[PDB]
Parts: structure tokens; sequence; C-alpha cells
RNA sequence: GGUGAACUAUGCCUGAAUAGGGUGAAGCCAGAGGAAACUCUGGUGGAGGCUCGUAGCGGUUCUGACGUGCAAAUCGAUCGU
RNA sequence: CAAAUGAGAACUUUGAAGACUGAAGUGGGGAAAGGUUCCACGUCAACAGCAGUUGGACGUGGGUUAGUCGAUCCUAAGAGAUGGGGAAGCUCCGUUUCAAAGGCCUGAUUUUAUGCAGGCCACCAUCGAAAGGGAAUCCGGUUAAGAUUCCGGAACCUGGAUAUGGAUUCUUCACGGUAACGUAACUGAAUGUGGAGACGUCGGCGCGAGCCCUGGGAGGAGUUAUCUUUUCUUCUUAACAGCUUAUCACCCCGGAAUUGGUUUAUCCGGAGAUGGGGUCUUAUGGCUGGAAGAGGCCAGCACCUUUGCUGGCUCCGGUGCGCUUGUGACGGCCCGUGAAAAUCCACAGGAAGGAAUAGUUUUCAUGCCAGGUCGUACUGAUAACCGCAGCAGGUCUCCAAGGUGAACAGCCUCUAGUUGAUAGAAUAAUGUAGAUAAGGGAAGUCGGCAAAAUAGAUCCGUAACUUCGGGAUAAGGAUUGGCUCUAAGGGUCGGGUACGAUCAACUUAGAACUGGUACGGACAAGGGGAAUCUGACUGUCUAAUUAAAACAUAGCAUUGCGAUGGUCAGAAAGUGAUGUUGACGCAAUG
């Protein structure tokens, strides 16, 4: 079986380091240096992996377009769906509260 | 898958010379080809062609050139015609012997 | 390195547009998601940061301020509190109970956090290992093995 | 089913460190590895990750508690007490 | 490098002003034995990026090499 | 033509061992194997028709 | 080392272009008692230190 | 008054390395028994500063070799892990 | 062994043999170090402890080609200026401190570029990784020696000015999908926020890649007294671009006890299961482009311009507790929970700007230019490093074929590499290393030192004692080969409301037969038991005479200290360690 070896002047099998067996059109069996493998964007709410949002290195999100960066929704790319859709929840009815609690306070200046 | 192949093994260059005849060719390569691994099985299955320059086969059942030159070179290592006599291909499934 | 867990909390800044990040000591049944109210006028609720003079007496507090302002000195360890023993408010002060059994007087303006330091009963396991010693210092400092003087 | 008589959870400390120090550690060791219910959610879902980090994996709460259990009896005399000298405003 | 399948966006990418380079390839490729067709590809070069459009059909190649300007520099072989 | 002779049953005698029983073959395996060919005939036989859920149920606990 | 500074590779040329023998010509020049090079250095023998 | 932690000792920071077996902890499944409490059996599972044993790391015995040596500490077998 | 080269050949080259490393190599690369040992040509005085025509020697030359591989950039433990404070002083502390420590848009925009009211701050040096984090490259070819750098094709990233292709002057800053979200684009300042960077270890399971095995076919080589359609070998496809392709996750829709779904591992469901419908991350695979024109395998012509030309083939598959690596979804562990920063993007927001051929889109596509500096040969070790040396020592790491077998054990073999080590003669005593031995069996000896002795696997059987976990492979016994058979154990479908051919792999168990009773046949591979002293155990040390009963250890106990503090440091200091600490702690002891 053939054998291969590092194609950098890095002898050790760090993370930076990792290599892949392949075959080439020349026939031969080589290595190949693959790179670390992207992760992918979370949730700034509940840090659940983003749905519609393509998983890069940081550096590869300044080449690419909007699109593929975001989703098409209110706190598209930050957010996921359920987090935003909470927070649409939340903000509604504490500010219907805050009237109810406002006018609860209000009833003293007519009562003085 | 069950198509017929037909091989051609071309001897002009050892019956020019009169060293290596194709009639007894011919005979050795019905009575050892075998299919099954076994005996009575040239049922028409293979069958080889002598014109007296250019010998063929033509087979129905299972048949290779990996066979066809085993078998030769078998022959020609008998009647120790080798060392003088190559079995050798022109094309696919066009063999000829060569003497150079 | 250290036995009790780390509460991450934000706060709003009042004189700037920006969240501020505090580090405080976890008390005993804080959760993420819940809110903790930090002053004079907080309640009396595990979590709040009240000071020592707006608690009643045998108060369990935790991480109290030595001084007002020093940021919290006293019962800072998994599953150690202090006690309010009782006030002076003439010249405005509280006794409080240490964790070691100490009896100390203070300003009544040093703050706490109320409740007890999360992570108690951490001593009650033995190490039954070198090894387990071994990793218990590692992240604090070299103070292991100890060889006898002797 | 049944595969040791006594040793529990510490039968795989074998033969060392003592019996009575192997029954100490199998008491905190069920209690640190157990499951608990969740105030929140109602389920039976609150993981120790470390010693005082409770967290339930349902709704992704984290709790503050003991070392090897989510809530030892000090914090819920303290819990009592806190809630019990705060009552005296309402009355 | 770069696939087409469309014929009118290999039209549009030969008059872009900047390809200025066709290599024609004729292979021998069989889809089916009964029907042994020769595939042909024009290699069109660009700046940035090689363009290789793929037909299958051995008459339509010869109207469609027909049509090429000839200032473009082909290359068959 | 020996792993011939081995795929017919010879050379595999108590003489030609030199690993345990676990280490030629882990029981694990073996039991991986069953329970998988349990499991996917039960469902085979539940999209089937041939038993409803509630016969499924108990024969995958069973099994 | 391969990956060596700038500073090194200059170290390496000097010590090789003053790595040889005497040149021929100056052994004829008058009053001359230099027969051969005493600062001669091999790899094997002698390290260079730096 | 200076110079050394390139050996070595210890902390820290950042990396890397460690076949194949034995044993078979918790958790879990299914049966059996029982009035209950709970007990039993068969599996599953894969724990341990466990264990046999390579690489590795050490260095027990022969008080073996050598002992103007291969070597200012090595060599071989036997060994610990 | 022979030849050739040379006065000169045991040692140099070539061929023929015989052997060995036997893929944790005597193979193929690197790190540190070396520094030219690389390579070529001449050449043998000295060196290579014999030899020498040979050489890591001698003399003369040639050789290391980068936007993409590294440094550089970033921060890590930590070093260290300034402010300031000590110090007679060389200097010491200190690193944000008691310091007056800050850019970019049409401001202005004609003595003008700061002559002069245009904001946000709350930044505080810098050095420190050639294994950490990072912008981007691959294949084929090429040399006496360089190459991921040269050449030929084919890409990518960063920086940099306008410009064309699709959209505003009848809604100014897109549409669609109930939704998850989609697409070629589809303004967005200050300020704020989030993500990535960015992470331990172990175990089983799944899925890939490469390797291993194997069927057909198309070639070449081997064997052919006799004999499997036989043995060996070639049959390959990079970066990048497009389409497509997922466990997990999420959305819509009947709303579930006869609880259901479901993993090897038991978790999940009214907080909405099952079921039916539904997106994206070249995860990974497939197809196409790259790209057959490359490369590889055959056949044929060239016949002394240091050079090619021609014809083909390069195709289909199958298999698995396989090996290794990566990935995934999980599960176990911790009083241990397993960096930082640079950098990049996203979001929130709503400052500013937009109507007669115009305004913006340069996060859509296409187009243009540049990418400096330093390193790049070779060894990496029984001869290129360090040990005074060409020293049996020491010195970090990647790849890893077949058979046997549990096995990167031992043994044998393939690819690759070596065949080096002063030699020649019958080999006395004594040795060193390896062995055998009648009868006895430790009588030897300080002492069973040394050696020997059933050692694998399967079945059986297993005592005292015990902290109930062990002891335990206790002890002890039987079997094991070859052959010819038998039995059991699996995977893949068309449903008028129990059915079959296909196909598939090694684990068990049994029987008969057989042989100079042999059979884990080499290799490999526990002696065991009854007790005493001692240390609980695992672990650690006197490198180079002591490995222990010594030291550690968990456990136990005692001591000091609530910070203007305990313990400790400093010549001092506006100085320090514990301390990113706070009695469930730190410190000091036994």
């Amino acid at each position: 079986a053939q054998r291969v070896t590092f194609r950098r002047r890095n002898p050790y099998n760090t993370r930076s380091n990792k290599i892949k067996v392949v075959k080439t059109p020349g026939g031969i069996l080589r290595a190949q240096h693959v790179k670390k493998l992207a992760t992918r964007p979370k949730c700034g709410d509940c840090g659940s992996a983003l749905q519609g949002i393509s998983t890069l290195r940081p550096r590869q999100y300044a080449t690419v377009s909007k699109t593929h960066k975001t989703v098409s929704r209110a706190y598209g790319g930050s957010r996921c769906a359920n987090c935003v859709k909470e927070r649409i929840i939340r903000a509604f009815l504490i500010e219907e509260q805050k009237i109810v609690k406002k006018v609860v306070k209000e009833q003293t200046e007519a009562a003085k | 898958q069950k198509i017929a192949k037909t091989f051609t093994v071309d001897v002009s260059s050892p019956t020019e010379n009169g060293v290596f005849d194709p009639a007894s060719y011919a005979k050795y390569l019905i009575d050892h080809i075998k299919v099954e691994g076994a005996v009575g099985n040239l049922g028409n299955a293979v069958t080889v062609t002598e014109d007296g320059t250019v010998v063929t086969v033509v087979s129905t059942a299972k048949f290779s050139g990996k066979y066809l030159k085993y078998l030769t070179k078998k022959y020609l290592k008998k009647n120790q015609l080798r060392d003088w006599i190559r079995f050798v291909s022109t094309k696919t499934n066009e063999y000829r012997l060569a003497f150079y | 390195g250290r036995g009790a867990p780390l509460a991450k909390v934000v706060f709003r800044d009042p004189y700037k547009y920006r969240l501020r990040e505090e580090i405080f000591i976890a008390n005993e049944g804080v959760h993420t998601g819940q809110f903790i109210y930090a002053g004079k006028k907080a309640s009396l609720n595990v979590g709040n940061v009240l000071p020592l003079g707006s608690v009643p007496e045998g108060t369990i507090v935790s991480n109290v301020e030595e001084k007002p302002g020093d940021r919290g000195a006293l019962a800072r360890a998994s599953g150690n509190y202090v006690i309010i023993i009782g006030h002076n408010p003439d010249e405005n002060k509280t006794r409080v109970r240490l964790p070691s059994g100490a009896k100390k007087v203070i300003s009544s303006d040093a703050r706490g956090v109320i409740g007890v330091i999360a992570g108690g009963g951490r001593v009650d396991k033995p190490l039954l290992k070198a090894g387990r010693a071994f990793h218990k210092y590692r992240l604090k400092r070299n103070s292991w093995p100890k060889t006898r003087g002797v | 089913a049944k595969r040791t008589k006594k040793v529990g959870i510490t039968g795989k400390y074998g033969v060392r460190y003592g019996s009575s120090l192997r029954r100490q550690v199998k008491k905190l060791e069920i209690q640190q590895h157990a499951r608990y219910d969740c105030s929140f959610c109602g389920k039976k879902t609150v993981k120790r990750g470390a010693a005082g980090i409770w967290t339930c994996s349902c709704c992704k709460k984290t709790v503050a508690g003991g070392a090897y259990t989510v809530s030892t009896a000090a914090a819920a005399t303290v819990r009592s007490t806190i809630r019990r000298l705060r009552e005296m405003v309402e009355a | 490098a770069r696939e087409i399948t469309d014929i009118k966006q290999f039209l549009e990418l030969t008059r872009r002003a900047d390809v200025k380079t066709a290599t024609v390839k004729i292979n021998k490729k069989l889809n089916k034995a009964g029907k042994p067709f020769r595939q042909t590809k024009f290699k069109v070069r660009g700046s940035s990026s090689l363009y290789t459009l793929v037909i299958n059909d051995a008459g339509k190649a010869k109207k469609l090499i027909q049509s090429l300007p000839p200032t473009l520099k082909v290359n068959r072989l | 033509a020996h792993a011939q002779s081995k795929r017919e049953g010879r050379h595999s005698g108590y003489g030609k061992r030199k690993g345990t029983r676990e280490a030629r073959l882990p029981s694990q395996v073996v039991w991986i194997r069953r329970l998988r060919v349990l499991r996917r005939l039960l469902a085979k036989y539940r999209d089937a028709g041939k038993i409803d859920k509630h016969l499924y149920h108990v024969l995958y606990k069973e099994s | 080392a391969a990956q060596k500074s700038f500073r090194i590779k200059q170290k390496m040329a000097k010590a090789k272009k003053q790595n040889r023998p005497l040149p021929q010509w100056i052994r004829l020049r008058t009053n001359n008692t230099i027969r051969y090079n005493a600062k001669r250095r091999n790899w094997r023998r002698t390290k260079m230190n730096i």
C-alpha cells in the first residue's frame, strides 16, 4: 500500500495539520490538507443552530452574499424564528399590561 | 450479457515458417477448453473455426482472452514453441502469434 | 478552582445606552432567566442585593461587603452565608454572624446577596484518591502534595 | 438484574479505599447522578453538570444548587426563612 | 471551470468581448451500445473562468460550429 | 485455498483457537445483530399490517 | 534548520566563502610565510557555534 | 563581582502519544415470586488512579556481559508499569 | 560467483545468486540541531583503527525560484517602556497605575486644505507560538541537484478608482411561501448586541474517505514432465464551479391509555407524540464541468542533427464486527467541567440621500491591475545532531501491505531499502552466549542464585478468608491435529379480500473416519500452595552501588487568620505571592 507525507513543514498531527489521503489523476496516493470544519452560527437567545444560514469560517462571510448569511425575518440572521416569535409575544403583552397598570395608578388622580 | 463473442488468433507467422500448424492447435483447443470445469460440456457453446492461417473461436457461454492466452501458452510450452513464439494481441479479441 | 458557581448578570447602564455585565456569586436557587433587584428598595428575595440595614434580623445573606462599596468580602465560598444578628441605627451599623462563627459589626450600607452560596455540601464527599486531590489543586495553586517536615 | 449486594455504583472502586469511605461516596454519588424534577417545566430532566450547576435538558434552564443535590436542606430552610421575614411587610 | 447547459447562454458568452478563445474537443462516448454517438465540447475560455458546453448530438455540432465569428481563436484537435 | 477450507469448516477446532470466544467475536456484536434482526422484523410486520401497534409494542419490549 | 533567519543565513554565507585553501599565487609573493590556510574549517570537525 | 534551569527539579502556557485481551460497576429491558414490603433469574450496558499484556515510561535480579568498555553507566536475559 | 574499472580489488560499479529490515521498517517525509554534509566533475598524501580505484574525505564548480507553503499578524503563561515612586548609584518596582495619554464624513470646501463654532468616544505602549488562532492552490510535467515556489493548464483570497448587464421620473429603498424559509440582486450612518474564531477525555454505534478482500472483462509478465476459466501486475481522476445529496433541528396539518414511537446503549410526547406533508450550509457521497487532451497499461514505426510519431485500452461491478482516519448522533467522568486575542460576519436602529435620459445597487454577475520582505538544498541518525569520534548511548513526530494469530506480539513474505560492521586457516585449554543428560531430586548454597517446570483456547471444577467489591486463571482435571459431513444463527419484494427463486458472512455446537496417542506440534505463552514480618492500595526518590518497610496518598486530627488580616517576599518603594481569594477559604503542622 502507498504511504503519504505531510505537504507542509509541520510534522505534527495538530488541529491545523489534519490530512486526508486522496488518489490523484496521476494514479498515486497523496496527502491532502483539510482545514477546520466550519461551525454553524447559533441563535443569540437560545444558542441553537441558526437555520437558513450557511456555516463557513469567519473570514469567508466577507465574500459571500447577504442572502446566505441571513434569513428573511426580523432578527433573521441572529435569532431563530421561535425566539423572535417569543420576543414578539412578550413585547406586545408587557406593553398591554403596562397600560393596565397605568390606569390602575391613574384612578387615584380621580379619587383625589 | 449472453451475446456471442468472437475471438481471433492469427497464426500466419508460425504457419508461413511451417513450424506450428493450426490443424493440431485447434484440436487441442477444443479438447482442452472446459466450461463448468468438467467433461462433456463442449456442447456447441464454444466452437473453434480453422481456415489454415487465421483460427477463431466463438462462444455463447463464458470465455475470455485470458483463458485463450492461457491455453495457447500451454500448447506452445507443450510442443516447445515458446522462446520463439509469442501470443500477442493487436486489438480487443484480435490476438495473433509472433516470431520476432 | 472555585467550589461555588458564579452568576453572569446583565444590568442596564443608567447613564449610557449600554448593557453592563456583572459577575455575581451564584446563590442557591438562582436560575437563568431570573430578575435580581439591586439597591436599597430591592425586595427581600433570594438573589437580591439589599444593603444590610434594609434586611430584618436573621436574614441569610452572602457575598457581604466589609465596607460599603468594596463589592463583597464575606461568605463567598460554596454553602456559606451570613446571618443578621441585629441593627444599631444610631451610628448606623449592623452586627452579623460570619461563617467562622465570628461576630462582626459593620456599616448598614454594606450590601450582600440574599441567600446561601450554591454548591454547598462539597466537602461531604471523600476525595478517595490522591488523583482527585491532584486535580483539585492543579487548578488552584502548587500546594500539593505535602512532604512532612519530620 | 441484581449484580451486587451492597456496593452499588461504588463497585467501580472495587476493593480499595475502605468500606466506610466507599459507603460515604455511594450516598453522594447516587445523589449527584440522579435525575431531578424541574419546577419550571414539570419534567424529570435536571442533570448536574458540575458541582452546583443543575441543567434542565428540556427547558434549558440552569439552576444554582448544591454540590450533589439540586437543593440542599439548608437552602430550603433559607428559602422559607427569607420568605417568612419578607411577609412581615405584608402583615 | 464552469458548465453551460443553454446554447444561448453560450452565445451570450461568445459575445462578451472578453472571451477570445475557443477549443473544440470530440470524444467517443457510449450511452447505449446500439447508438455509439460522437460527443463534442465547446471550451470557451474567459478571464476568470473556463466555460465548456456539452452537446450529445453529432449533427447539431456542425450547425453550432458554423455560427462562430471568424475572429475568435478556435482550437480544433 | 486455505480460506476456502475455513469456509467449508476446517481448521477451526479447539486446537486452532488462540483468542477467547469474545476476542474472536464480541458477544455484543452477536447481540447487536440479534436485536436489529428482531427489530426490523417487528417494524416490518407493523408496516405490513400483520401485527397492530399494540402487539408490536409488547413484542418490541420482549425482544 | 531549514527555516532559518536572514542573519543566520548570512553567517552561513561568510563561513562558506572563507572555507577555501590558500590561493596558490600568494605563496610566491616575497617575504611571505603563509604556506596554508590555518583558519580552515570542516563541518564534521569544528562547529561554528551559531 | 559576575554567568548558567540546552541536563535536571518544580509550577504555568501551548501541542502531541498510548495494540489486543480479562473482569464486568451504575443505568436499562424481560420474565418469576410475593398480600405488601420487596426479592430472584436471564439479558443489556460498559465503570474502574481494576487486571493480563505491546508501543512507551522505568530499572528488580542474574550481584550475567563488559569493567585500559560500544559506553565517565552501556549491553543481554529477567523484570515493574 | 563472474565481469568490468584499475599498478593494485574480500571491500569500487554491473550482472547472477544467497540473505535481512518485514510497514511502532534497515521504507517514505519532517521538527530541533548541523551548515553545504546536497549535486556534478576530477581525485586518493592524510581520514574512513584491515583495505580502497570508493566516500559525509580531498580540489573545482553548480544548486535552495511563493500573493496562496511558513515567518510576518494575533493573543497565551509571561517579559516590559512611559506616568510616578524608590535607589548614593549601576538600577528596582510599576503596566493603568493618584497622567491634561482619542478618527472620518459633501464641515471648510479660491493668502487657504486644519487661516476657521461641523460628532461617537472614555481607546492606554510594546514584545512573547516556524506544533495555538489565522485570507487564499491544485493537478500533470520538468532538474546533476529546486519546486504545493519553475513550466503548462485550471482556481482562489486580499487590496485597489471608475464601468456594463437586471431595478426609481404614475408605491422611492424586492418579491414569494399561512410557516420553518427561499431566490441573482433587493440603500442603511452613530450607537448597541449577537455569532464564529473557540476548544477535555473515554466507550460503543452509524456513515464516509483511503487501504484490505473479491467476480467479470480488456492488456502485460510468471509456471506449464503432470495439474483450478491459474499466480502476479495496470485498469486512476486534484483544487475549484454547478446541480443534487443528512443524521440533528424546525414548521403546517387529524390531537394520542388498549399509552405510543424508539436506540446497541431508555429516552421522548397535550410544553403536542405517532402519522401525513414540508428548508440550507460540496457535512459526506453521486453526476457534470475541471478532464482525458492529463496520467497509467499494451502493440508498432523511429535507427548516431544530446528528439519523437502511430494505433488502441483505460470498462463494469461485489463484499465486511476488516484496518486507519475523519465525521455524526449519542452515552460515561470530575470537589478536574477542559485558553486568549487578532480577525470576519450578522442583527437592532433609522442619521443621510435620492424625479427630463437621472439618482443608488461595486454584500448579484462580468470586467481591469497589484500582491513586496525573509526562509525553501540535504541529513535527521549504528556516519550529516549531542555525547572529545563515522561512539551498540541519547534525541520530538506523520504514513503503515499479505499470511498466521486476539493482536501495529513472535515468525514468514510484498513495495521500498540495505547486504554495512578487518579478514583467511583444522577451530586446543580457559572463557562468553546457547543447549542436553542415566539414577537420585536442593543432599548444593547464606539463600533454589541460576535453570527447569502443565503457559494459548474450550469445557469442567474451584477452598480458607473477605472491606461482599474480591480472593480467582485459586487449587485441580479433561480436550485440542487432519479429513468427510451435520445442525443452528441473516439480508433484499408485487398483496384478488401466509406465500417464493434469488443473494450473503463467519461464529458456535455435534458426528463418523483417520494416524507410531500425535495435534496452542515452530512461534507464542501464569508454576502453584500453606503461612509470618511489613507498607493499606495506584503512585514517588538517592541520573552513576540502596526501589525499600523510605516519600506521596485518601482519610483523621490539631493550629493561625474576618482583610488596617493570617502566612510569606522585598534594600526600598504610591512594591509584592496567597488573591480573578474570603472560613465548604487560605496558610502551618502531625
